[PDB]
RNA sequence: GCGGCCCCCUGGACGAAGACUGACGCUCAGGUGCGAAAGCGUGGGGAGCAAACAGGAUUAGAUACCCUGGUAGUCCACGCCGUAAACGAUGUCGACUUGGAGGUUGUGCCCUUGAGGCGUGGCUUCCGGAGCUAACGCGUUAAGUCGACCGCCUGGGGAGUA
RNA sequence: AGGAGGUAAAAAUGUUCA
């Protein structure tokens, strides 16, 4: 339940965006300025993330059901890919406004999938004209490339792991609206408040994003068992 | 006492008068503790446009510390002899020397395009 | 403003006066006494201008482009 | 102490890095900072229009205004048989004229460019023509501009 | 403005020593003496305003010295107009 | 957008005309900053000089005359 | 010209709850510590510090319960601008008194809440809620 | 409110490393002075522009817009008027409270090792956080958090008139 | 990308209350 402050150096955490880009509330997490860039102190993200994976431990052993975010094309796969390791849910493209907030009408879209899951698999569509098809088939992948993970969930999922708070800033804010607590990896420019539990950190990083997640997915994993 | 930087141009006639006249001038100054120090004479040259018909005027510079009382006296001999012709002058901030003749400039540069071929030739053996 | 090209040229080639001026300040000063004005347009000269320096910073999103 | 290891990381101190990343038309090349570099397949495409790298391979990389810098490689077929190309001056010493071809520094020598001025020579500073090249070195990345194409820039 | 040469005079006769140039007496001695000296700038002229503006601030400067020091040590200040002269 | 005398400090004096004819077309209008770039601490000294030498009769106050 | 460096004082204490800050610093004074000594006694500030010699740079140490900042408000009440004086009696409670009124007496800088029990009147500082 | 250049006299501000006096400070009713343009008085000057006026057109009419002319005025010296949407519509002074993108004018240190790199003051433009605000917006030059002092307001119109 | 030149003579009004 733990990588190294090494592993991470390697990764290129420290490593932030321009200085002029920076959000003053993460003052206390700036060390120095190299090259005109804002960078981040590990002594105090390891220990954070220690505390971000031991509330991560908690829920994971209550089997709440998570939820990993990104709209990023870099980190974009990485979460698809670690979502299956750790089998949970997972937004890896188009954040949907009121995912969670007006929840209560998404599972339309869902009951909607599953309606297009069914026919698809013996085939009524073989009966539909290319239009007809075509029509949905489309319409089906529009449907798996935003709530194609989710479909079932079927409920307010208890945990949220997020990538670049600012970007994001949608999914964080309802999060706080329903109570549902947040996990974040939070920048030098975005601004962390927001989220109960933030990750000074570097987003832009793939490696570092396999890195997060990959460790994300150790202490999911074993809260399962 | 102000430094200053006497300027003014005369008439090509009393031209070749003029060092004769140059001695008139400072030699008042002379006598006013003023001290000359750029006695300057650029000769004459093409001017840019049309003064007072006649082109090719008569340069010369003068750059004197001295009293302000002599400098105005001197002042009034410039504006009524018909011989001077847009006389000006200007501030103090350290009188300097140097920076009059633009004629070696060139000279020397051509001096200096010999010896750039003599590095051009220590570029291609050493 | 004077233009000759000696011999090889056989057309105008001229671009200087409205490379320069021309109506610039022609079509300025050509009335219009303003005293007031002036300051009005060179205020919103640049105004605007800032804009299309501010508006084109903060502009680079989607719209699918 | 953190401070320690980038106290350590600097003495560990163009680009070096790796390929892990290959979707048609876009490359991805790790370096070690925030963020991965992309690549477009345009640097690594050779004459006959294929690629010449794979996932695991080492590449170099210097930085679309960068790309340049190791795109000029792709001009050499063209200087072999005097390519006419477009460029400006920009830089002046002495005797000594820089001129912005393609992103290269050519030289230029006064020998023609200031010698017995007949009038007001000032139409050097702030021309714009099209010059000819005959000869390379890209051993001094460098480009230094003929002599007789003089006959051509002055008066085309 | 005074030139150093002036001013040297003026705090060797009211400093204690040529160092000590923020002494009450200094200031108000020193001020008296560009008054005067401005004297024939507006005996001519009178449409420098601007330059006015400033000569008004340097006297109210002076009285509230004045009016400062009086209430500090009738002494010297009896002493100081006495001498300095001024002040009907 | 190069600099200036920035690094070679002095104090612009228009009596050497060599450099000087560089900062002014044809007409002999007075080129902007803008165009230069140069600070404006000098490009001030460069305009008086400029006029300066403008009254000496050393740079045209335009071609034709 | 700081008409009032009580107040002055007490608004660095207002702007620095404001601004999350740990410390914050202003000229000493005898008056000042009093405050500050009062401060310290009932909670409000986590100690402070007096570094200097001829300028002494008094600074507190402000103190979080929760996420947000412990002092709610505090209002300067006698301004050197126009003063106030209470009898005895009419010693003033500030929020029921769970919220302090900072109370200059005869037997020094005090709490009303303590002076009641000391019997006697005096100038009120500023409410503390 | 002030802009070609030059000379003479003169005001204020800012920065540098020190020295000195020792609360001499802040604001300020009445009072004094400054105060665009227009207008007025005396004497000059009077190109251009140009109230009024005139003519030709436009028009239902046009003592307007347009056009051709054209007087006072606009320019100078010495005086008067004391008014403007005299406005960043924000009174003066002081302390405190996250930043970015620039201008402008100084300064110290480092390798000037190359149009530089890192701190530190005065003034100033735009964008925005907290907060504030009726909203718009302001936002370290605050309408933010307070304090000192002065002036001003209490429905529109009557009237800023008798 | 950055800056200039060319581009609308005349067309008034609309009773009272809901």
């Amino acid at each position: 339940a733990t990588v190294s402050m090494r592993d991470m150096l390697k990764a290129g955490v420290h490593f932030g965006h321009q200085t002029r880009y920076w959000n003053p509330k993460m003052k206390p997490f700036i060390f120095g300025a190299r090259n005109k860039v804002h960078i981040i102190n590990l002594e105090k993200t390891v220990p954070m993330f220690n505390e971000a994976l031991a509330e991560l431990n908690k829920i994971a052993s209550r089997k709440g059901k998570i939820l990993f975010v990104g709209t990023k094309r870099a980190a974009s796969e990485a979460v698809k890919d670690a979502a299956l390791s750790c089998d949970q849910f997972f937004v890896n493209h188009r954040w949907l406004g009121g995912m969670l907030t007006n929840w209560k009408t998404v599972r339309q879209s869902i009951k909607r999938l599953k309606d297009l899951e069914t026919q698809s698999q013996d085939g009524t569509f073989d009966k539909l004209t290319k239009k007809e098809a075509l029509m949905r088939t489309r319409e089906l992948e529009k449907l798996e490339n935003s709530l194609g993970g989710i479909k079932d969930m079927g409920g307010l999922p208890d945990a949220l792991f997020v990538i670049d708070a600012d970007h994001e800033h949608i999914a964080i804010k309802e999060a706080n609206n329903l109570g549902i607590p947040v996990f974040a990896i939070v920048d030098t420019n975005s601004d962390p408040d927001g989220v109960d539990f933030v990750i000074p950190g570097n987003d832009d990083a793939i490696r570092a994003v396999t890195l997060y997640l990959g460790a994300v997915a150790a202490t999911v994993r074993e809260g399962r068992s | 006492m102000r430094h200053y930087e006497i300027v003014f141009m005369v008439h090509p006639d009393q031209s070749e008068q003029v060092p004769g006249m140059i001695e008139r001038y400072t030699a008042a100054i002379t006598g006013a503790e003023g001290k000359i120090h750029r006695l300057e004479d650029w000769g004459r040259r093409q001017l840019a446009y049309p003064i007072n018909k006649l082109h090719k005027a008569h340069y010369v510079l003068m750059n004197v510390e001295a009293p302000q009382e002599v400098i105005d006296e001197l002042e009034t001999t410039f504006r009524f002899n018909d011989a001077v012709i847009r006389s000006m002058v200007m501030r103090t901030k350290h009188a300097v020397t140097e920076a009059s003749p633009m004629v070696k400039a060139k000279d020397e540069r051509r001096e200096r395009r010999d010896d750039f071929a003599n590095e051009t030739a220590d570029d291609a053996e050493a | 403003i004077k233009v000759r090209e000696n011999e090889p040229f056989d057309v105008a080639l001229r671009r200087f006066k409205r490379s320069c001026e021309k109506a610039g300040v022609l079509a300025e000063v050509r009335r219009r006494e303003f005293y007031e004005k002036p300051t009005t347009e060179r205020k919103r000269a640049k105004a605007s201008a800032v804009k299309r320096h501010a508006k084109k910073l903060a502009r680079e999103n989607a719209r699918r482009t | 102490s953190f401070a320690q290891l980038f106290e350590e990381s600097l003495k560990e101190i163009i680009v070096r890095g790796v390929v892990v990343a290959i979707d048609k038309d876009v490359v991805l090349v790790d370096a070690g900072l925030k963020s991965e570099s992309a690549i477009p397949a345009e640097q690594f495409k050779n004459a006959q229009g294929e690629l010449e790298i794979q996932v695991g391979d080492e590449v170099d990389v210097a930085l679309e205004k960068a790309k340049r810098h190791e795109a000029w490689i792709t001009l050499e077929k063209a200087y072999e048989d005097a390519e006419t190309v477009t460029g400006v001056i920009n830089g002046k010493v002495k005797g000594g004229f820089t001129v912005e071809l393609n992103g290269i520094r050519a030289f230029l020598p006064g020998s023609l460019v200031d010698v017995r001025p007949v009038r007001d020579t000032l139409h050097l500073e702030g021309k714009e023509l099209e010059f000819k090249v005959i000869k390379l070195d890209q051993k001094r990345n460098n480009v230094v501009v003929s002599r007789r194409a003089v006959i051509e820039s002055e008066n085309s | 403005s005074l030139s150093t040469e002036a001013t040297a005079k003026i705090v060797s006769e009211f400093g204690r020593d040529a160092n000590d140039t923020g002494s009450t007496e200094v200031q108000v001695a020193l001020l008296t003496a560009q008054i005067n000296h401005l004297q024939g700038h507006f005996a001519e002229h009178k449409k420098d305003h601007h330059s006015r503006r400033g000569l008004l601030r340097m006297v109210s400067q002076r009285r509230k010295l004045l009016d400062y020091l009086k209430r500090k040590d009738v002494a010297r200040y009896t002493q100081l107009i006495e001498r300095l002269g001024l002040r009907r | 957008f190069c600099r200036f005398t920035a690094e070679g400090v002095q104090e612009i004096d228009y009596k050497d005309i060599a450099t000087l004819k560089n900062y002014i077309t044809e007409s002999g209008k007075i080129v902007p900053s803008r165009i230069t770039g140069t600070r404006a601490k000098y490009q001030r000294q460069l305009a008086r000089a400029i006029k300066r030498a403008r009254y000496l009769s050393l740079l045209p106050y335009t071609d034709r005359h | 010209s700081m008409q009032d460096p009580i107040a002055d004082m007490l608004t660095r204490i207002r702007n620095g709850q404001a601004a999350n800050k740990a410390a914050v610093t202003m000229p000493s004074s005898k008056l000042k510590v009093a405050i500050a000594n009062v401060l310290k006694e009932e909670g409000f500030i986590e100690d402070f510090k007096v570094e200097g010699d001829t300028k002494p740079e008094l600074e507190l140490t402000l103190k979080y319960f929760q996420g947000k900042a412990v002092v709610e408000s505090i209002q300067r009440v006698s301004r050197p601008g126009l003063r106030i004086y209470k009898r005895k009696d009419e010693l003033p409670k500030v929020m029921a008194g769970l919220g302090i009124a900072v109370v200059s007496t005869s037997k020094g800088v005090m709490t009303d809440r303590a002076a009641r029990q000391a019997g006697l009147g005096g100038e009120i500082i500023c409410y503390v809620a």
